[PDB]
């Protein structure tokens, strides 16, 4: 796939994602915040169509993501990230997509996920985390 | 404890 | 050492 | 003045700003690293005109400020920062402005300065620096 | 804010 | 078990702790570097014994932990640590006790592992780990 | 003088160091607390005598030092630091020593001052601070 | 790159 590293920004204000439930995750677009101000990042699209797109919208400052998890599979072959579920302080959105294959789990007790990075072809082939207080 | 990024400050330099 | 700020990545998952 | 607040961002690579030999700093704007990319923060200018425009272009990332230093004194009875030195690795931008009054200096010996904050009237008030790794 | 240094903090894992 | 926060150092020199192929990971000390000297925290033992120790002497500085996995499943119905495998830049120690369960991974691109934190009763019950630059 | 680094620490407990109202400032010492417990450091002591000693004990957590400020200037042809004064967000202490010669100044908007580096001889030649989150 | 956390570092003042 074609990778992307969206650096690192002051916090998440927006997710949006794609999965489809017979496949894995699909493209990804995040809107960070930049010292008080929304800042979209840009657009990571899938290499094909098909996904349902899943928009999640955080209560910035107050709300932020405190666990990240999912399973990583194989598709057609190749070994993608299938599945994501985002635990907030808040709420929990997901799981979306397979969650099949071997999970994975990011808990943070202290500090804030503040980046993106990784690859995408027709699904999300793997990704990365900035963390920062 | 919010979702705001924390930075190291120093200063101000200006009523001395 | 030059003017790039560095941060702390945890990942990839994606491989496993 | 009008305070302001550039937040934080990854680097610098421009500094923009006036000085009037005969008073003291005028306003300034500084072009910051954004991951990568070139970011233009808001021109916070001085309430009056007469000033010397000074663009210091840093040679990012290879070249970095490694100390900042100048004269706090009064004008009109205002308590500003009537004089602005960089030093970088690479080489001495300054003084500027007049070197009368008391003296600060900010030396770093590890770390890097990632945005500024301060406040610009007439002149310019007081600033503090954000500092990171 | 007190005279603590923070940090950050990943896990824990062990109730999964 | 009884709960465990070692705090944050400067990096890690040595990691002592034992596991039982049978069961699950027992108790655990840390010997951490604390600006350039060895820096032996507490011991934290388990309730029981019968468990093979295992020592992890890392070339400190040169040498880092790069990664850290395991599983977590439940022995005698409590949730426990069964298992853990530690990737350093130079080797993989490990996997020690029995692959059996939920694996975990910890894989990092950039920071260091500088600090442990934890609960220890027959088994390692669960824990943390504090990470920085 | 003989050169020091104390390294990093979770934050201040207590601060010992000697003055001379004729001369300059001599020794130091700090107590540091890391991850909750004291620590005290090496001694650092001026190559002769005749200071007065003065012991500066915080009210950790709740008091920690909000700025740094004093004066550089020559003694018997060395360059030393000749003053020093502590500002805690509960109190001032200080000035110490001689207030003559170059003042500086090091306010803190957020952050801690956790470990300090130097050198000294017959007096304190020059020094550094650490800051963190 | 190494095992070794690092720390920002401002000063030094005794020269000036
Ligand atoms: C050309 C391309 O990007 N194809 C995508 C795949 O990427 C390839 O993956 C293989 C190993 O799986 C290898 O790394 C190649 O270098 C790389 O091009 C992959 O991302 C899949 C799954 O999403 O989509 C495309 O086929
Ligand atoms: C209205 C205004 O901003 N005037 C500028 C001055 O700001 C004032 O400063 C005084 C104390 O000096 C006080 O803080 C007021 O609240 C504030 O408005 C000052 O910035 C001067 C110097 O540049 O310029 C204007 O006069
Ligand atoms: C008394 C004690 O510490 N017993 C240990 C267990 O700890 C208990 O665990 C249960 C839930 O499993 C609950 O949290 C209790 O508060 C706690 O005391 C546990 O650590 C096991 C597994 O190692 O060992 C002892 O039994
Ligand atoms: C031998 C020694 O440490 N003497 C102390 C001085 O240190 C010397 O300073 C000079 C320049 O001033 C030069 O750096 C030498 O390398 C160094 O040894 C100095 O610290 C003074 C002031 O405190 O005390 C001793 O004389």
């Amino acid at each position: 796939g074609v990778t992307f590293d969206d650096g690192a920004y002051t916090g998440i204000r927006e997710i949006n994602f794609e999965y489809n439930s017979e496949t894995a995750i699909g493209g990804l677009r995040v809107t960070y915040d930049l010292n008080g101000m929304p800042f979209v990042a840009e657009d990571h699209k899938s290499f094909i169509t098909g996904f349902k797109p899943v928009k999640i919208s955080l209560e910035f400052p107050s709300e932020y993501i405190v666990e990240v998890s999912g399973y990583v599979g194989k598709v057609e072959g190749y070994t993608v990230i299938r599945s994501l579920t985002f635990k907030t302080n808040k709420q929990t959105y997901g799981p979306y997509g397979v969650t099949n294959g071997t999970p994975f789990s990011l808990p943070i007790e202290n500090g804030l996920i503040v980046g993106f990075k990784g690859s995408i072809g027709y699904w999300l082939d793997y990704f990365s985390i900035y963390l920062s207080l | 404890r919010n979702g705001k990024s924390q930075s190291i400050i120093v200063g101000p330099w200006g009523d001395r």
